[PDB]
């Protein structure tokens, strides 16, 4: 019937939901910086604009290596045996510090970047500083996005979306303070706002620690009463695990970058288009991630319940709600592609150029919706190298070749970010297609194979 | 700031021919190049100009659609290309320097003028092949003020190209002595005369002589000069 | 554009002024430019009234009505040149005929001589005689050739030196062609000349 | 076309003398009158000439400095103003009018003459 | 060019005073800097003021006390305001705007205008 199925697509949205809030309330940040650092010049706001293209991408690194925690803590929840939930937890955060010894070193390695990129001493100057004020906020980022990890594995996502919230609503009022150098505090005119990302960063860091020692919802777990100490063997496992994740996101990183530096030979008219489409189309990813963060979650308790039938349906509502919301919003999109390349921009040039690359930015939502929410279902099956594999050759070896074959070679009149774009969608069907194969192949094994590997 | 010409020589008639104009000490981009014409023995004529693009360029009338001016940004140099010559396009071209948009700006009010030139190159459209002179005597008569001044001449005929020099006595003389620019004979030739106020009683006999030399012809003919 | 003024006659010390008549309605500030015989010319004054940086204040432009004039305060024995205008228009700029500026002089008559044409020519097979102006002031005098009291054109061609340094006068000679068939024919051969420092003209001739 | 001189007479040396010529039948502000003197048994030298309004005027290397020419184009008349005068300046003053416009020195018409002496 | 465009200038005597504007067309206005230049014969294009998005003028060490640059934003334009003019104010004067393109990119694009003549002369 269908009363079995819609039971779980409340359930999922029920999830899905806040998290979205709380990854709304992360891109909030960094507008507001730059945005509050442009009533100072255009010297500022091309300068704290600079140091966020760094940083983004260092910490989304980082981050790629927490991820593989929540189907470990929300498998061991469906089993019932949750006696184990605090010893992974204090090997998680012994991980995270880890993984800042290499960013913050990378972070240290700015000036040699920034010559490199042909940058005038006015603004490197305050991108230096920018950044320097910044990496004391890495140590109280990881650990933050771990302690939410846990807190999502547990099926519990509330107190992530009013503390992100929180956050930015101390932010506003707090750049003002030390941009404005007022309340005798530092003129500090560049700096300022990121000194105030570090100090809001800090501030939630603690504020969701005392919710996890308060709360009576998770007194039944007794997480803050062991002093429990490292072991390579166990830890290891955990890194086993994470890497790919990270690395599917660093060359998906330097795709988009080598795309932008192969468009460079075209007009800077050209350019500028091709920035504001995929700028948008990157605004718009956040629904499908947020429902591939759910489904994760919820793919993983059914098979801790040893159910593998709940896992079977939960990763098929979780496609077709992808699906859906992708097409609601490539609908909205293509509706309305008036308005919005009018907010980014001025020039008339460049938003009849850039009315035209958003009809391709449509299809490009509706496929890599379907794509994102596979990769999470094969994620909560902790089959975390597949994706890596298959991700990888349907970006790199079809993505890229074909979009330069459509693009400057002029084989098959040239066409111009057209081109690439085709080839970003060629990549994406394939990489959905390859997916899906992997995601029935894997559905159609026996309890026991598939119980064993998802034990694994 | 400095402006550099190159390319000028003789050429034949109805051939072609491109001058070069090395810009170089500033900011290409903010000035336009214009060339300037001067007959021999006229006054200035403009020709040409080109802004740091193809965008602007104007022509004079005169040659409207037979030269071809175009620009180098890259290596900061401007081309003039001349084809279909004629003899009257002999003349010395300089390279002047002013500003990129002067036809939006000049108005009764403002004249930016031409800041920075160049020394210009020679360029002659020949008709003849390169020969040595010829050199005869002018005599001073018996009665052409026989006993006070007395004009001893000397010519020179049928010579080209232009540069020539006549010397009195191997430089050892220089009283009055004049030697009148060249003229262009009817038969695309070329022409001179030089000539003493040497004063009378037999001219101090001694045989005053002629020196000539033309260096393309190598030629350093001598003669001696004495009436009857 | 024409300058009124073709050939200012100064000595050094006098106030000098030069004019250009804006021959059209397409009046444009002109610009005033200065060229040594043989050299590149200069910029002095642009927009009709400012001075170029690094030019004596003794020049200054100006504008009555629709001319404008050059004026230079004190004649100094380095201001002996061509002055031009630079008068634009809608897509072209043109540029004036130029004034030369002379040092002023006591009147001189000029000296004549003719010389015959030298024998050794005769083989060659083209004749050519040549009358001589010697050391005389200001440049304009006229030369007329006759030949049997007819009055022959279009034969003769004639060129003029520079101002002497020292005294400061002129010298010319004009030379008169003939073939030897038409040279033969002949009997004598003038050259008359005039000048204002002359009361009557002055013809010098000798037979062949 | 006529001329005519007038204002010559008998001076001491130093004194002053204001000549005059009557110009008629022509325009003369069109044209260069050139001022010649014959002294008895002697040929007629130079003595000054006086071109178009803004041309300037020319001296003889002798009379340089003592005289001073002018013209009036309204009564078509030139004037020689003489200063400091001297013996040797005893001569009939022949005035000449100019056909030539380029200044080419081709006379055609002379006055009358007037007689002046110079003797203390 | 087309993105800036200068006017108000023409001959006034020593001692008088001038008005300069620019008006600024397909930019946002609203994230820029701006900045007048000059440029006479013979010399070379230098800076003579500029303001930065909220104020901080930055006027040059010949020209303090007798220049004021302002800005206004509802309808964007930039003036210049002359006072105590003297010989050796006479050149063309220029318009200048640098900032973001559109709020999606992270260099500055700059713009340049095509310059209004002023004389000083009596």
């Amino acid at each position: 019937s269908v009363h079995r199925y819609k039971k779980e697509a409340s359930n999922l949205i029920k999830l899905a939901t806040p998290v979205l809030i709380a990854s709304v309330a992360q891109t909030g940040m960094g507008f507001v910086d730059t945005i509050m650092a442009g009533g100072v010049s255009a010297i500022d706001m091309a300068a704290v604009s600079i140091a966020a293209s760094i940083w983004l991408p260092s910490i989304l690194f980082g981050v790629g290596l927490l991820m593989a925690l929540v189907p470990v803590v929300a498998q061991l929840n469906g089993a019932g045996r949750q006696h184990k939930i605090p010893f992974e937890v204090h090997q998680g955060l012994i991980l995270a510090l880890l993984v800042s010894i290499p960013i913050i070193a990378v972070l240290f390695q700015t000036q040699f970047i920034i010559r490199f990129m042909d940058v005038e001493e006015a603004m490197a100057t305050k991108t230096v500083g920018y950044m320097h004020a910044v990496i004391f906020a890495v140590p109280a980022y990881l650990l933050f996005q771990a302690l939410r990890s846990f807190t999502d594995g547990m099926s519990l996502t509330k107190p992530a979306m009013v503390i992100g919230f929180i956050g930015l609503l101390l932010n506003i009022p707090l750049n003002w303070i030390f941009v404005y150098g007022k309340f005798g505090a530092p003129e500090l005119g560049g700096v300022g706002c990121g000194v105030a990302t570090a100090i809001v960063y800090w501030i939630m860091l603690l504020l969701l620690l005392f919710y996890i020692v308060t709360s009576k919802r998770l007194a039944h777990v007794k997480v803050f009463e062991t002093f429990h100490k490292p072991q390579p063997k166990e830890l290891i496992r955990l890194f086993r695990l994470g890497f790919p994740v990270a690395a599917a996101l660093f060359f998906e990183v330097t795709l988009f970058a080598v795309v932008a530096l192969l468009v460079a030979p075209l007009g800077s008219t050209v350019v500028a288009a091709h920035q504001v489409a995929l700028n948008f189309s990157s605004l718009v990813f956040m629904f499908p991630m947020s429902i591939g963060a759910a489904v994760s979650i919820r793919v993983g308790h059914k098979l801790g319940e040893q159910d593998t039938k709940g896992a079977a349906i939960a990763a098929n509502v979780g496609l077709m709600t992808g699906l859906a919301t992708a097409c609601i919003t490539a609908l909205l999109t293509v509706l309305f592609r008036e308005q919005i390349a009018l907010l980014y921009t001025e020039n008339q040039v460049v938003v009849a150029l850039a009315m035209q690359l958003l009809l391709f930015a449509a299809i490009y939502q509706c496929m890599d919706a379907v794509q994102v929410v596979a990769a999470g279902s094969l994620r909560g099956y902790k089959d975390m190298t597949a994706i890596f594999h298959r991700t990888f050759i349907s970006y790199w070896v079809l993505g890229l070749p074909t979009g330069y074959i459509l693009g400057m070679t002029n084989w098959l009149q040239p066409l111009g970010a057209k081109g690439f774009w085709l080839g970003f969608i060629i990549g994406l069907s394939a990489a959905a297609l390859m997916l899906g194969q992997r995601l029935y192949w894997l559905q159609k094994q026996s309890d026991d194979v598939q119980l064993h590997l998802a034990a694994k | 700031v400095q402006l550099v010409e190159s390319g000028g020589g003789l050429v034949q008639p109805g051939g072609s021919l491109r001058l070069s104009c090395a810009a170089s000490g500033f900011n290409f981009s903010y000035y336009s190049i214009h060339w300037v014409r001067q007959a021999p023995g006229k006054g200035l004529e403009w020709v040409a100009y080109i802004s740091s693009s193809s965008s602007y360029t104007s022509y004079a009338d005169s040659v409207k659609g037979r030269f071809t001016i175009s620009a180098d940004t890259s290596k900061n140099t401007a081309y003039l290309q001349m084809n279909s010559l004629r003899a009257e396009d002999t003349a010395v071209y300089y390279c002047a320097r002013g500003y990129q948009y002067w036809q939006y700006h000049a108005s009764w009010y403002w004249n930016g003028g031409l800041d920075y030139w160049g020394q210009g190159t020679l360029v002659t459209v020949s008709s003849a092949s390169t020969k040595g002179p010829s050199v005869f005597p002018l005599a001073p008569s018996s009665k052409s003020t026989s006993g006070g001044t007395a004009a001893l001449g000397c010519l020179v005929k049928d010579y080209f190209p232009e540069p020539v020099t006549v010397s009195w006595n191997s430089g050892a003389l220089t009283s009055g002595v004049h030697t009148f620019p060249a003229v262009l004979q009817s038969s695309g030739l070329y022409s001179l005369s030089s000539v003493v106020t040497v004063p009378s009683s037999s001219l101090g006999t001694q045989t005053y002589i002629c020196n000539v030399n033309h260096k393309p012809s190598n030629t350093k003919v001598d003669k001696k000069v004495e009436p009857k | 554009m024409t300058q009124s003024p073709s050939s200012l006659s100064a000595s050094v010390g006098d106030r000098v002024t030069i004019t250009c008549r804006a021959s059209q309605s397409v009046s444009s500030a002109v610009a005033w430019y200065q060229q040594k015989p043989g050299k590149a010319p200069k910029l002095l004054i642009y927009s009709a009234s400012s001075l170029y940086s690094g030019v004596p204040s003794r020049f200054s432009g100006s504008r009555s009505g629709t001319d404008f004039t050059l004026t230079i305060s004190s004649l100094q024995p380095e201001d002996f040149a061509t002055y031009y205008c630079q008068q634009s228009s809608s897509s072209l700029i043109t540029f004036g005929q130029g004034t030369k500026v002379e040092i002023k002089r006591t009147v001189a008559a000029p000296s004549v001589f003719i010389f015959p044409p030298s024998d050794s020519q005769l083989k060659s097979g083209t004749a050519s005689v040549v009358c001589l102006l010697n050391n005389f002031y200001p440049r304009e005098a006229k030369v007329q050739w006759k030949v049997d009291n007819a009055l022959q054109s279009g034969n003769s061609q004639e060129s003029v030196t520079e101002q002497d340094s020292k005294d400061s006068t002129y010298s010319l000679s004009s030379t008169l062609t003939l073939s030897k068939a038409d040279y033969e024919k002949h009997k004598v051969y003038a050259c008359e000349v005039t000048h204002q420092g002359l009361s009557s003209p002055v013809t010098k001739s000798f037979n062949r | 076309v006529q001329l005519q001189e007038s204002g010559g007479g008998l001076v001491q040396p130093g004194g002053s003398l204001r000549l005059s010529c009557a110009a008629s039948g022509r325009t003369i502000s069109r044209y260069a009158m050139s001022w010649f003197r014959q002294a008895p048994g002697k040929e007629r030298e130079f003595v000054a000439v006086a071109r178009r309004s803004g041309d300037g005027a020319f001296y003889a290397d002798s009379v340089q400095g003592r005289f001073t020419v002018s013209r009036d184009d309204a009564k078509n008349t030139v004037y020689l103003q003489m200063n400091s005068l001297k013996p040797e300046d005893t001569a009939v003053y022949y005035c000449a009018i100019d056909s030539d416009t380029f200044y080419s020195g081709s006379y055609d018409y002379w006055g009358q003459g007037t007689q002046v002496t110079v003797s203390s | 060019q087309r993105q800036l465009v200068e006017s108000g200038g023409g001959l006034v005597q020593p001692g008088g005073s001038l008005r300069l504007s620019c008006a600024a067309s397909g930019i946002i206005f609203k994230i820029n800097d701006m900045g007048w230049f000059r440029q006479a014969p013979g010399k070379e294009r230098e800076g003579v003021a500029g303001i930065t998005s909220g104020g901080r003028t930055n006027y040059a060490d010949s020209v303090k006390g007798r220049f004021i640059i302002s800005r206004d934003n509802v309808k964007n334009t930039v003036y210049l305001q002359m006072n105590s003019l003297e010989p050796e104010d006479t050149a063309v004067y220029y318009c200048k705007s640098d900032g973001l393109i559109s709020y999606a990119a992270s260099q500055l694009s700059t713009y340049w205008g095509k310059g209004t003549p002023v004389t000083v002369s009596s």
